[PDB]
């Protein structure tokens, strides 16, 4: 459950973000492939070298996901659904990774966030990035 | 665990510069803030009841100093980690029976805390680096539950 | 997401169950504090041996919260919310810990359910107790 | 991981009764239906489309038999677990790159189906005893990635 002052923290430090959102999704992708290799198995179709297209593709997209889920964050399930279908059902995407890229994702904006990365915002990010991670692992049948 | 030349090459450099009076409390600090339950096993250390409470907290501060040097123990032992966290081990198991998932997530909030202290210096590759090290650390701590 | 066969095969086995639930929860904990013993720090104040009143009592209490759950199963955020308070704020559990126990719950059905307990009730099952956990897990603060 | 004399007791009694043609298959389906991301692993099968395709699936079957005669290997060498299975970490964690998680997962699943199977005889002490096995199993299969 994401608190008011969750939402202001979480709408803050991506507003901060602006619009390098796109370029840390890509960061995030890259620390997860470097930091946790099994995730590599589900991009066998992907070259994951720094400065690939596709990655800094997918970081977009990721990105995008992600404002989405801010943008309607009182409505992520039904903001999320397509998405959440897709991993699980066409990727079978395992749900440990989703805390793996929640991490990564965390370490990207600390990295670029000297600011407002307080353990306060810290506490609020983990909590959406969990939210989300629910939302993506909730459709497995 | 194993790290490469490289690797270790990373992690010393980036260590070296890091400053051991405050980050071991800024991780635990951290830890108690956005891990809450953890609390659970520091009731002594008095007001925990804000963020700001937590991270001026003089016994967090204290405590977190030993956690770092811990850390910086298994920095100098990466191919003994067994040997050097075992008594430590005891302690957190035995003694606490802290689940070892806790063990994960503080190594993963050093790692915030890294990132957040070094910027753009904490790269990709360092930080693959240091999650060896800390899934390490945390590993050998838990030895007595496996 | 339970699914409308979920709901079924969830309610099935509980009928099933019927009046021994009580008793099942008492035999679950005894299981978790047995077999994942850094569970037992919760409970300084009980006797957890076998036969203990205590386990007993709050086995009873364990059933309830879960067939309150199967009784509101489209509303169980708000079902359990007091119980997801006093799980996060007062007793500051550990998340992992509602694994270890859905899984006792899992292995108690499965020890006395020799019919009901097929694949696709496992799966109904499992499915149900991620859904309570994730439920009880929602308040961390 | 340690076993008391009345643990391995518990264990070496229950495992007798066992049957090895059976019960693998029936973890491994369950593993697949109830932990649906796990059929990414086993493509080349052909039908898991519905719970009974995948308990009836003959290579599922096959598969799980040999599943099941890793754990009895295990069985037999409690003491070195490590050893037992490290050709089988190489291939899990280098090869497949199967997260650890799920080794977990198949050990708890195998407990259900020896619950199931056993009823009343599968006593909470005797679960425990198995659940140190599995526990086993599982840390000495993510060897590699330690
Ligand atoms: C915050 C968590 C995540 C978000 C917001 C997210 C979002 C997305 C989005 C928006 C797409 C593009 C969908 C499309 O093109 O239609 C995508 C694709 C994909 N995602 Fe994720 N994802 C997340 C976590 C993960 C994780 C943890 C994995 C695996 C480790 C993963 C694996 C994939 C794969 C394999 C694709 C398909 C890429 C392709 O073939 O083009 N995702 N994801
Ligand atoms: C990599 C992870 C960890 C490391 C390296 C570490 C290290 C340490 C060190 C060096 C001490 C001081 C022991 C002494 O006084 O000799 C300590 C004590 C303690 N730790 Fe940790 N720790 C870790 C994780 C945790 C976690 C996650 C918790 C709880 C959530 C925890 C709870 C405690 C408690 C309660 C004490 C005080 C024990 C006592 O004085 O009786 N530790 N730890
Ligand atoms: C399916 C998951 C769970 C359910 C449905 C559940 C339900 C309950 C209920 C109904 C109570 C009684 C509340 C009251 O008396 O007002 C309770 C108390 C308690 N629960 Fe849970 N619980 C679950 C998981 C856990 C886990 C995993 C732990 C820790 C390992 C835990 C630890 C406790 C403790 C320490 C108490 C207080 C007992 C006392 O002091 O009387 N619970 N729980
Ligand atoms: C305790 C846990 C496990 C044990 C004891 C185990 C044991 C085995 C054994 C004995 C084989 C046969 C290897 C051979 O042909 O020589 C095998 C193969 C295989 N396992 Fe597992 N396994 C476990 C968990 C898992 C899990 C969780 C997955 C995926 C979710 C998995 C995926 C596979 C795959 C894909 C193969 C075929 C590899 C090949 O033939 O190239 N295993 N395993």
């Amino acid at each position: 459950v994401l608190s008011p002052a969750d939402k202001t923290n979480v709408k803050a430090a991506w507003g901060k973000v602006g619009a390098h959102a796109g370029e840390y999704g890509a960061e995030a992708l890259e620390r997860m492939f470097l930091s946790f290799p099994t995730t590599k198995t589900y991009f066998p179709h992907f070259d994951l070298s720094h400065g690939s297209a596709q990655v800094k593709g997918l970081g977009k997209k990721v990105a995008d996901a992600l404002t989405n889920a801010v943008a309607h964050v009182d409505d992520m399930p039904n903001a999320l659904s397509a998405l959440s279908d897709l991993h699980a059902h066409k990727l079978r995407v395992d749900p440990v990774n989703f805390k793996l890229l929640s991490h990564c994702l965390l370490v990207t904006l600390a990295a670029h966030l000297p600011a407002e990365f307080t353990p306060a915002v810290h506490a609020s990010l983990d909590k959406f990035l969990a939210s989300v991670s629910t939302v993506l692992t909730s459709k497995y049948r | 665990v194993h790290l490469t030349p490289e690797e270790k090459s990373a992690v010393t450099a980036l260590w070296g510069k890091v400053n051991v009076d405050e980050v071991g409390g800024e991780a635990l600090g951290r830890l108690l803030v956005v891990y809450p339950w953890t609390q659970r096993f520091f009731e002594s250390f008095g007001d925990l009841s804000t963020p700001d409470a937590v991270m001026g907290n003089p016994k967090v501060k204290a405590h977190g100093k030993k956690v770092l040097g811990a850390f910086s123990d298994g920095l100098a032992h990466l191919d003994n980690l067994k040997g050097t966290f075992a008594t430590l081990s005891e302690l957190h198991c035995d003694k606490l029976h802290v689940d070892p998932e806790n063990f994960r997530l503080l190594g993963n909030v050093l790692v915030c805390v890294l990132a957040h202290h070094f910027g753009k210096e904490f790269t990709p590759p360092v930080q693959a680096a240091y999650q060896k090290v800390v899934a390490g650390v945390a590993n050998a701590l838990a030895h007595k539950y496996h």
